[PDB]
């Protein structure tokens, strides 16, 4: 067995911590037991893991999972609510071959929210299942019992994980609510990384990235918000504040409406990323393996399919998916005797009405 | 930066 102990930081996600204890094998049944908690600005998330890799005899690993977790939305730059979960997962593993990964999974998820600000969004997805808060109030509640099918793969065909070269990953997520659930809805998800050497020390790398999401209801439902995607950040679109590239809060009024700047993400997200992985000027050949230069252009798009653009034409068109922000710059990465290292700084030549800036970003790592 | 001490 082991334990640890993290520290980091991030310029979204402040002075973040990190602590697990994992029991190599729990008292003869090889099972796995470990307990992680990690802690920032507008998270905290705590799970007991129980996992043996070898359920079957040829590979297939057997998974459960019992996680508690508080989500501070207005501390992750969005339009105010507060969302605390718990819930279990029940997950196999399936390895197809070198390279490729599937995995199934059964999961249940009680979502309470409160403390949540009024504003045209998020209310019509409380209206959808049934919900009528006072539109003037920020002292409600909603909850809700969940259970979901959730499904997986993976591709990694990396040369290597500090620092890849040359390959691809490939993760895609998805999960749809089981009938018997409050909710109704299915959520997709989809990350693509290529690395591609143009000289044959592997010095000179191109890499793409692909970011995709796209979830709505089933049966009239909407997705819940707390649900929504997001772009913008050090690890989407950099030179972007955290989270605030899409639809903005449209606020109703407090004891007629009100538009803003706070994000509130969306049920439809799309961002890719163009970056020049060089050698790292003003170093010495001794530092080369441990540091990482590159220059990006990034870009990327978050929508609400169910903006209704009629009942609201005095906004913008929030179910537009067509106003990609761009941005492009210089990042550096280190790995620091202080854990894995990023600075970044962009520029933002493309943004829309609303979408606030952050050119220099910086994360410092926990896990690692 | 993260410590790890295997017990
Ligand atoms: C909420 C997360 C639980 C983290 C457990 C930390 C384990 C530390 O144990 C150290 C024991 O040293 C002796
Ligand atoms: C993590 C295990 C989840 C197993 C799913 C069982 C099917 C869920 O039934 C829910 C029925 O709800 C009735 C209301
Ligand atoms: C797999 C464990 C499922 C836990 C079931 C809890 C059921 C909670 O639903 C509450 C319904 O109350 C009304
Ligand atoms: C493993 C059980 C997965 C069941 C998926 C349920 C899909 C529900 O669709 C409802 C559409 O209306
Ligand atoms: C009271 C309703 C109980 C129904 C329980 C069904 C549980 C498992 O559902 C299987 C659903 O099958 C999914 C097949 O996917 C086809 C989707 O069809 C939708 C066409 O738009
Ligand atoms: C012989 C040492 C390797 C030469 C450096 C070539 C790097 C070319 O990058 C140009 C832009 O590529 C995109
Ligand atoms: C230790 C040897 C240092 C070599 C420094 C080379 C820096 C190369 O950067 C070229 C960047 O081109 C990007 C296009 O703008
Ligand atoms: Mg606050």
């Amino acid at each position: 067995g082991s334990f640890n102990f993290g520290i980091g930081y991030g310029t979204e996600s402040g002075v973040s911590f990190q602590a697990g204890v994992q029991q190599d094998n729990w008292l003869g049944t090889g099972y796995a037991v470990g307990i992680n908690g990690t802690k920032n600005d507008y998270q905290t998330y705590a799970e007991l893991s129980v996992t043996n890799p070898y359920f079957t005899v040829d590979g297939v690993s057997l998974g459960g999972r019992l996680f508690y977790n508080d989500f501070q939305a207005d501390d992750a730059d969005l339009s105010d609510y507060t969302n605390k979960s718990y819930g279990t997962d029940v997950t196999l593993g399936f390895p197809i071959n070198e390279y490729n990964s599937l995995r199934a999974g059964l999961g249940y998820v009680h979502n309470s929210l409160s403390n949540m600000q009024p504003q045209v969004a998020m209310w019509r997805y409380l209206y959808s299942m049934g919900e009528h808060p006072s539109t003037s109030d920020q002292d409600n509640s909603f909850k809700t019992d969940d259970f979901t099918f959730n499904y997986g793969w993976t591709y990694n065909k990396l040369d290597r994980g500090y620092f890849p070269t040359d390959g691809s990953r490939v993760n895609l997520t998805g999960k749809v609510t089981i009938p018997g659930s409050d909710n109704e809805y299915y959520k997709v998800t989809l990350d693509t990384a290529t690395y591609v050497p143009i000289d044959d020390d592997h010095k000179w790398v191109v890499l793409g990235r692909t970011r995709w999401g796209y979830g709505d209801g089933l049966g009239g439902k909407e997705m819940p918000f707390y649900e929504n995607f997001y772009a913008g950040g050090s690890s989407t679109v950099r030179g972007f504040q955290s989270n605030t590239i899409g639809p903005k809060a449209v606020y109703f009024p407090h004891q007629d409406l009100s538009k803003s700047d706070d994000a509130v993400g969306g049920n439809a997200m799309a961002v890719a990323s163009l970056e020049f992985i060089t050698p790292t000027p003003f170093i010495s050949d001794k530092y080369a393996n441990s540091v990482r230069t590159s220059f990006f252009w990034d870009m990327g798009t978050v929508w609400d399919t169910n903006w209704d653009s009629s009942q609201y034409s005095g906004y913008p068109d929030y179910s537009d998916p067509s106003n990609i922000r761009m941005s492009a710059g210089i990042a550096l990465q280190w790995m620091s005797p202080l854990g894995p290292l990023v600075f970044s700084y962009a520029q933002p030549f493309k943004k829309y009405d609303g979408d606030k800036a952050e050119q220099f970003q910086f994360n410092i790592g926990k896990t690692w | 930066w993260n410590w790890s001490k295997s017990f």
